[PDB]
């Protein structure tokens, strides 16, 4: 089912959408990407009455914005105005999939008016941001900006539009607020992607979500300086005619956070155009070459029945859950090593670390492989050339004839090249600092130094995948592709962003019903695993049982067949489409109704999701 | 108070387990409600 199509009931009365937010033409996070791609979807809804309201910044600008004249002589005045009115107002067109309209505010150009601003915030929200906090300050500056530039298109509009604003962080929280103090009329959705206490509560306490309860919200803000920042993200979720998440388990956490259920969840989508057996066949060879590069001289497990695990995103040991995964790759090599399999599971740690260099060993492993490659190459061709002229004087080839004198002292050669005594080294970088390393650490206290006898290696790649480089000449996604399973046992994330793309691009799967691609699919998936998708259980398990149920899910994963495998795999790829714009911007547009029925009931009356993209049992099973 | 409550929250934490806790916060933003 499309989305012209969702709730085309609603008349947006030639409404005006202004989607605020401080990622708009600036990468600073992963709402930029979610912005880029909903521009799509969201301009074929609203056609160019759909603005994205950022911050200017001059890479930006330079980069990813044409610098345009306003379409409507109601944007052309407006800007105008509050150009002359000592802002410096930009509009233009943000050169991505969308084409989206972009008005930039350069908050810095407009810093003079910071202490009549915070000060007049003092007047309407009791919010003083401290002067040494360049980002709430900054913060304070765009919203005041943006509340700005929506009074005065609404005023130098002659037909007075219906004005949704839809404002993304606490970022854009103060323009949502101040929206709401100076009355003007704007229906208002707040999306939060992240609790800004959530990232401080799970970094440090020990457990976060069981005592979402019992925090003292504003006491524990307080002791992290971040008192103001958290109340204007509480007051934009609370001066807001929608409240948004972009999870449930984001929606829990502002529920007792920023004291506000949601009142929709609307999750990241994704536009899955962007991004399956024959690719994952090539990347999987690709995988199998480095991986026989790496473990040259200890190539001694059968690659035929070796899967290929990877954790990868931002490198946080525990939010990501690389902890839990090393954990449970330790129980699974015991697993695998006690029941006598021939089974071998490699797992990448695709996370970025300060690197000094690829290790010696690795890079040069990867030389190893290049040149028996050759060598085999060189050979093969010459027996090729041979066999073919043996073939073609109707001979049978004399095999011990076939190679030459050079062919054996290639091949003698790469036999001498293969030699080495030292294990694969488990990361294939020089860690600036291997004693602190967290997966580095844990992989020595767990025992996994890629020895012989373990049925589980480890390649730490504390950098990001890239073509160019040397190591791996392969991107992300292809590598990905490559793999058999991809493990992403998150304690923080609000949304994933890894294993939704994991998803996107067929791989089972593992997240958890703590992240929020993973309370997604558990929500949207009858049988989950069913479909590649392992959700573990971290809310309601402790750390040593959420690991046994990794544990569980990683060997269940390992005893498939593969024909069993192919069939999770042929089911995670039909689960592409939950997690396309295609599906998601329908909680974008009833979240965009519910604000402008809110705010204008008089006008636009709203009719309360998931309908053609529920996943029962697949009929197979 | 007021202003003073102002110049505290700039020059740093400020009553957050008093009066600039958010219920004076959330008291002010009703009104705006």
């Amino acid at each position: 089912p499309g989305l012209e199509d969702w709730e085309d009931e609603f008349d947006l009365e030639n409404a005006v959408l202004f989607e605020v937010a401080w990622e708009v033409a600036n990468k600073v996070g992963g709402i930029y990407t979610v912005l880029q791609t909903k521009a799509k979807v969201t301009g074929d809804e609203w056609g160019d009455n759909y603005f994205l309201v950022g911050p200017y910044t001059e890479q930006g600008v330079r980069t990813q914005v044409e610098l345009l004249e306003a379409p409507t002589p109601a944007l052309k005045r407006t800007l105008d105005s509050m150009n002359s009115k000592g802002c410096k107002v930009y509009f233009g067109r943000w050169l991505i999939e969308g084409g989206p309209l972009v008005v930039l505010l350069d908050v810095g150009a407009s810093a003079w008016a910071l202490e009549r601003w915070k000060g007049e915030l003092w007047d309407t929200c009791n919010i003083g941001v401290p002067w040494y906090d360049r980002e709430a300050n900054d913060a304070v500056l765009f919203g005041f900006l943006t509340t700005w530039f929506l009074g005065e298109f609404l005023a130098q509009s002659e037909e007075k539009p219906h004005v949704v604003a839809h404002f993304h962080e606490w970022l854009a929280g103060v323009g949502l607020c101040l929206c709401r103090a100076r009355r003007l009329p704007v229906a208002t959705i707040f999306t939060t992607h992240a609790t800004l206490l959530g990232r401080y509560l799970c970094a440090g306490a020990v457990d976060f979500y069981n005592n979402l309860e019992n925090f003292n919200v504003d006491k524990e803000a307080g002791e992290r300086q971040i008192y103001h920042r958290y109340c204007m993200e509480r007051a934009a979720a609370h001066c807001a005619h929608v409240f948004t998440t972009v999870s449930q388990i984001t929606a829990i956490e502002a529920q007792h956070l920023l004291k506000r259920k949601p009142d929709i969840v609307t999750p990241n989508g994704l536009n899955v155009k962007k991004f399956f057996q024959n690719l994952h066949a090539q990347s999987k060879a690709r995988i199998q070459e480095f991986v026989r590069g790496h473990f040259y001289g200890h190539l001694d497990f059968n690659l035929d029945k070796t899967l290929y695990f990877f954790i990868a995103g931002r490198y946080e040991f525990s939010n990501k859950g690389a902890d839990v995964f090393l954990e449970a790759l330790a129980r699974l090599n015991y697993l695998l090593r006690v029941n006598g399999s021939e089974q071998t599971v490699v797992a990448f740690f695709i996370m970025p670390a300060r690197t000094n260099n690829f290790n010696v060993e690795t890079l040069k492993g990867q030389a190893v492989r290049k040149q028996l490659w050759d060598t085999a190459n060189t050979v093969k061709e010459k027996f090729g050339r041979k066999l073919y002229e043996s073939l073609l004087v109707g001979s049978l080839p004399d095999m011990n004839k076939m190679l030459d004198k050079e062919d054996f002292t290639m091949m003698k050669r790469a036999i001498f090249a293969t030699q080495r005594q030292s294990f694969p080294p488990v990361c294939t970088h020089n860690m600036l600092d291997d004693s602190s390393d967290p997966i580095l650490t844990t992989i020595r206290r767990i025992g996994l130094f890629n020895s012989s006898a373990d049925r589980v290696k480890v390649i730490f790649h504390p950098e990001f995948l890239s073509s160019t480089s040397p190591l791996l000449p392969v991107d992300y996604e292809e590598f990905v592709r490559g793999c058999h399973l991809g493990v992403f046992p998150s304690y923080y994330e609000p949304w994933g962003y890894t294993p939704a793309e994991c998803t996107v691009m067929g791989i089972p799967s593992i997240s958890t019903n703590l992240s929020g691609f993973g309370c997604f699919m558990e929500e949207h998936i009858a049988d989950p695993s069913a479909y590649g998708i392992y959700i573990l259980d971290r809310r309601f398990r402790s750390l040593d049982d959420s690991c046994s149920q990794l544990t569980s899910f990683l060997y269940s994963f390992c005893q498939q067949s593969r024909r069993q495998r192919i069939i999770q795999r042929n089911r995670t790829e039909r689960l592409s489409d939950l997690l396309d714009w295609k599906y998601l911007g329908r909680y974008y547009m009833s979240a965009r109704h519910m604000a402008l029925s809110k705010a204008f009931p008089e006008h636009f009356t709203y009719e309360p999701a998931a309908q053609g993209y529920r996943y029962p049992r697949p009929a197979s099973v | 108070s007021s202003e003073e409550r102002k110049e505290r929250w700039e020059q740093g934490q400020a009553d957050y387990m008093g009066a600039d806790s958010f219920d004076n916060i959330k008291r002010k933003l009703d009104t705006y409600l």
